[PDB]
């Protein structure tokens, strides 16, 4: 199966460079070009450039003097580097592969790398419980507070609990830090038997926290 | 560069209806248009290539038509899971360019929120701050109002909210509102109340707790 897996999200300081690795599998880099496309918050897609099968590159006109794409065929890796980032380079960056070696119909995409351009510090979240209290259903959750930059991932019970989960969009607080809640509804009678753990991962700060949530005594 | 203009910006339809997305190019591009779906927090997914050609794994309800400057993506009977942004891409002319997207929203019957209130944790109160959360679960339409009161004082400006995208199965929204106070202020007051107004509720619903009970 064709897959493209990108390096993690993080913060780049203004005027500094962005580096992303796209590691491919299920095909050889000597047989297909790998393209790069970004998406600015709430916007459409912008094609940035490509490294072709044989190592040639093309860069879209706005990026010719600040983008370089290289690869290592033996390691199935493609390296995207862009210099001199400003605020408006904040975006999700994707690598992509076309259906055919020479074409641009992007059938396979990386998961994206959210790059935030800001002068601020990376900060990991605190995780607090939203405890269930007394139609047979209880709601519980986790408050993931005071982190920067986006994103954070939240799962429940190591990915085993997905039904009824709502993970909200983060809000930017007046401190300049994000906060997010993730909630789940479960049968009230499960609260004594089943454990509920929210698994929080803030990759930009390498912060992973598992928080148990239960009724308060 | 070729400019692609997608219309409408937002398309709101009911399940089972035929839906069409327009993409118009600033000059002729033959049939060199591809279409993508992008679900919330997802990567783009190729639906149709070269205006009308099928892609393996894509449901038959998706089809495309057009040639020249005016292109159409069609979903013949829309399903709840089709909620997404939809983008066109041209590649008749270098560089390949994309439209700004049409967002597909789904109509459904009115559904009242289930409302829950959460006190701040003791763990957080050690930090000096108290977050109080009101959750409005699985409602439709999206419009809702949350009013916070602390011992019957109306709170204004010290809450933030966010809303999920429509659920892929039931087409509902959920909303979280967080009221933020200092520990000191939280411990000076007793009654914390979230009042919810929504089309589905005949009267506003209040969920409240008394601090320390």
């Amino acid at each position: 199966q064709v897959q493209l897996k990108q390096s993690g999200p993080g913060l780049v300081q203004p005027s500094q460079s962005l580096s992303i690795t796209c590691t491919v599998s299920g095909f050889d880099l000597t047989d297909y070009g790998v393209h790069w496309v970004r998406q600015s918050p709430g916007k459409g897609l912008e094609w940035l450039g490509v490294i072709w099968s044989g190592g040639n590159t093309d860069y879209n006109t706005p990026f010719t003097s600040r983008l370089s794409i290289n690869k290592d065929n033996s390691k199935s890796q493609v390296f995207f580097k862009m210099n001199s980032l400003q605020s408006n380079d904040t975006a999700i960056y994707y690598c992509a592969r076309a259906l055919t070696y020479y074409d641009y119909e992007f059938a396979y995409w990386g998961q994206g790398t959210l790059v935030t351009v800001s002068a601020a510090s990376t900060k990991g979240p605190s995780v607090f419980p939203l405890a269930p209290s007394s139609g047979g259903t209880a709601a519980l959750g986790c408050l993931v507070k005071d982190y920067f930059p986006e994103p954070v991932t939240v799962s429940w019970n190591s990915g085993a609990l997905t039904s009824g989960v709502h993970t909200f969009p983060a809000v930017l607080q007046s401190s300049g830090l994000y906060s997010l809640s993730s909630v789940v509804t479960v049968p009230s009678s499960s609260l004594g038997t089943q454990t509920y753990i929210c698994n929080v991962n803030h990759k930009p700060s390498n912060t992973k926290v598992d928080k148990k949530v239960e009724p308060k005594s | 560069d070729i400019l692609l203009t997608q219309s409408p910006v937002i398309l709101s339809v009911s399940p089972g209806e035929r839906v069409s997305f327009s993409c118009r190019a600033s000059q002729s591009i033959g049939t060199n248009i591809h279409w993508y779906q992008q679900r919330t927090n997802g990567s783009p997914r190729l639906l149709i290539k070269y205006a009308d050609e099928s892609i393996d794994g894509i449901p038959s309800r998706f089809s495309g038509s057009g040639s020249g400057t005016d292109f159409t993506l069609s979903i013949n009977s829309v399903e709840s899971e089709d909620i997404a942004d939809y983008y066109c891409q041209q590649n008749n002319n270098w560089p390949t360019t994309f439209g700004a997207g049409t967002k597909l929203e789904l109509k459904r019957t009115v559904a009242a929120p289930s409302v829950f209130i959460f006190p701040p944790s003791d763990e957080q109160l050690k930090s000096g701050t108290a977050s109080v959360v009101c959750l409005l679960n699985n409602f439709y339409p999206r419009e809702a109002k949350v009013q916070w009161k602390v011992d019957n004082a109306l709170q204004s400006g010290n809450s933030q909210e966010s809303v999920t995208e429509q659920d892929s199965k039931d087409s509902t929204y959920s909303l979280s509102s967080t009221l933020t106070l200092s520990k000191a202020d939280y411990e000076k007051h007793k009654v914390y109340a979230c009042e919810v107004t929504h089309q589905g509720l005949s009267s506003p619903v209040t969920k409240s707790f008394n601090r320390g009970e």
